[PDB]
RNA sequence: CCAAGAAAAGGACUGGAAGAAAUCAUCCAAGUUGGGGACUAUUUUCUGCCGUAUAGGCAG
């Protein structure tokens, strides 16, 4: 409690665990390489003000 | 201290997967039966003529703890900047590269699964090295290792020492360990954790499932290597800020010891101090050991 | 034609898979010692959700089930209320049958029982002479639901599980009960009513 | 399937701006106020007429 | 022992006929969600037999 006074907690109150849920995301086994790919477009378009 | 401050992790692996050889593909993944009874029952072993289970995972080390990922005072910065390198001069690293490898070395993130006829481990890395413990069995946490073994250990620690704090090094491990089994011995994966029990697999391109151990779990048995409180070593925690011990449901560095990481970060004017006057005491050793698992450090 | 009565436990902390199988075990006791005698089980308070904390015993003969009643362990317990205990009385001619069948093909679904299995199989290929050339099964199967009970073994060092599920009755044949007074899936052909009716009476 | 979005691989590749201070630094991305994620702050701040 | 005390509003009905809201009309410009993590615990499913047999039935 601003860095006062530690809370009141018992010692064996944090040894529990807190769960959570998450997406995640992993190479599979025994693929020997990843691609990404994406496009790109550039435009004479700062010469004048829309 | 201020309101903005974080790091990221500097040590991690992948996932763990169980597999065994054939005389007609190298890589057949060990699976899981299921029962639905949903409500289900299931199980794993090693199956009838197999006479030896393999285990693999990889590992990436970074020296991403010599600078906070964000922080919103300029004045912590500069002091933070000045400790993590008054402490790599010195050395230190060397004394975190040997407990991390002594862990890979002795095999504790096999966890339930130790108990074979005999467990081999090999490790290979991107600078060209190779290394063998031909058996894992022997290794304590406290003694003296015997000749040969003793002398990877060093070998091993000088590649970490550097992994660990020299920028722009791109350093991989890739872990096998062989574990020469029973009969028909049962096989202990990584649990699903629901709101009976069911066991965690992954998928492999080709469709199969196999059984694992997820990558926190193998983390978790990495970096323990606390042992620096109350002058008692008996085994070491993982580390953590308040000193959690969860086999006794206690905490060991509980704040009102005034030994916790939160009272120790605002001390760190104090420590840059004598390593300048430079022994490398516990206070700080504990603090480098935090600052590798990186987090949240904020709301001062 | 059949007489019956029930037992129910007092007590709100009781664990009913340790303390039933004290119950059966008592029958069985009682089997040995008269061997030519029929006594079934049967569980009036049987749900899906869990067994229930009660237990009756359905016979044919009245004297010979008030002998039961008579054994030293029920008038203990009775004794120091733990248990509430019903009298000898005939099953009421207004209800329904059932089975109380227990299925040991749930064991192959526990590792050990798989264990077990395969090393006799190797050591019985020894006679034959042929190579150990085991074949499995497929990954997916489908159980009904059942409970467990706790079970001491009889004069030895081991403790195991029965594993109880319950069939509706269909008549035919002639009957026989188990040892534990329990049915079998073949060749053990027996049943028991229904009674969770008139269950105000304990 | 998982991909980065349009504007998170824009933001990387406009990331040029180490014009400001007489200093290069690192570039910043360029914003009209010379924002600064990373410290939390901002390097052409009104005040200073730049 | 209440501006005291008592009180039957009842019966009957038939609002119908007609109808045309239309014509047009332009929302546009840029924009970074993000850093950490043990579901296994003081838990019950262990031992034999029939059988060509991880089929299918039985004793503890």
């Amino acid at each position: 409690d601003a860095n006062l006074k530690p809370k009141n907690i018992e010692r064996y109150e944090l040894a529990y665990s807190n769960p959570q849920t998450i997406e995640a995301c992993y190479v599979p086994p025994n693929v020997d390489e990843l691609y990404c790919r994406f496009s790109l477009r550039v435009e004479a378009n700062s010469m004048r003000p829309y | 201290l201020c309101t903005h401050l974080s790091y990221s992790r500097s040590l991690s692996p992948g996932k763990a997967v169980f597999f065994y050889k054939t005389a007609e593909s190298d890589f057949v993944p060990l699976r899981i039966e299921v029962a639905k009874i949903p409500q289900t029952i299931e199980a794993c072993y090693v199956p009838p003529n197999v006479d030896e289970l393999y285990c693999r995972f990889s590992l990436r080390v970074e020296a991403n703890s010599m600078r906070p990922y964000v922080c919103s005072n300029p004045d912590v910065l500069r002091v933070m900047i000045g400790l993590a390198q008054a402490y790599q001069r010195l050395g230190g690293y060397n004394e975190l590269a040997r407990r991390y490898s002594a862990n890979v070395l002795r095999g504790i993130w096999l966890w339930r699964n130790q108990y074979t006829q005999g467990t081999k481990i090999e490790i290979k890395t991107s600078l060209g090295s190779t290394y063998h413990i031909p058996d894992a069995r022997r290794l304590s946490w406290s003694g003296d290792w015997p000749e040969l073994e003793q002398k990877q250990l060093e070998q091993l620690t000088s590649e970490m020492a550097k992994a660990l704090s020299q920028p722009d090094i791109f350093w991989f491990a890739d872990v096998t360990a062989s574990l020469k089994t029973g009969f028909c011995q049962e096989i202990f994966p990584s649990q699903k954790f629901t709101e009976s029990r069911q066991l965690a697999t992954v998928e492999c391109s080709d469709g199969q499932l196999a059984a694992c151990i997820n990558p926190q779990k193998i983390g978790a048995a990495l970096q323990k290597i606390d042992d620096w409180w109350a002058n008692d070593a008996d085994l070491p925690l993982r580390v953590h800020e308040y000193g959690a011990n969860h086999e006794a449901l206690t905490a060991l560095r509980h704040p009102a010891t005034g030994q916790d990481f939160y009272h120790l970060l605002t001390k760190a004017e104090q420590f840059v101090t004598v390593l300048e006057s430079s022994e490398l005491p516990g206070e700080v050793h504990y603090l480098m050991a935090v600052l590798v698992k990186g987090g949240l450090f904020q709301k001062g | 034609n059949r007489y019956f009565f029930a037992i129910r436990y007092l007590s709100d902390d009781v664990d009913c898979g340790l303390l039933a199988g004290r119950c059966i075990s008592i029958l069985h006791g009682f089997r040995q010692a008269h061997p030519g005698i029929q006594i079934g089980v049967a569980f009036p308070e049987w749900s899906d959700r869990d067994l229930g904390r009660s237990i009756a015993f359905v016979s044919t003969n009245k004297s010979l089930l008030e002998r039961f009643r008579e054994r030293s362990y029920f008038q203990v317990m009775q004794a120091d209320n733990f248990f509430a205990l019903s009298l000898v009385l005939e099953v009421p001619d207004t209800c329904q049958n059932v089975r109380f069948i227990r299925n040991q093909n749930l064991a192959k679904l526990f590792v050990g029982e798989r264990r077990r299995r395969l090393a006799r199989a190797k050591r019985r290929a020894k006679a034959r002479g042929e190579a150990f050339q085991p074949h499995m099964p497929d990954e997916t199967k489908v159980v009904g639901v059942f409970h467990s009970v706790f079970m001491q073994s009889a004069s030895s060092g081991q403790s195991y599980i029965l594993h109880i599920q319950k069939h509706r009755y269909e008549r035919s044949e002639d009957s026989g009960y188990s040892s534990y007074g329990l049915a079998s899936n073949d060749l053990y052909t027996g049943y028991v009513p229904d009674l969770g009716a008139i269950f105000s009476t304990l």
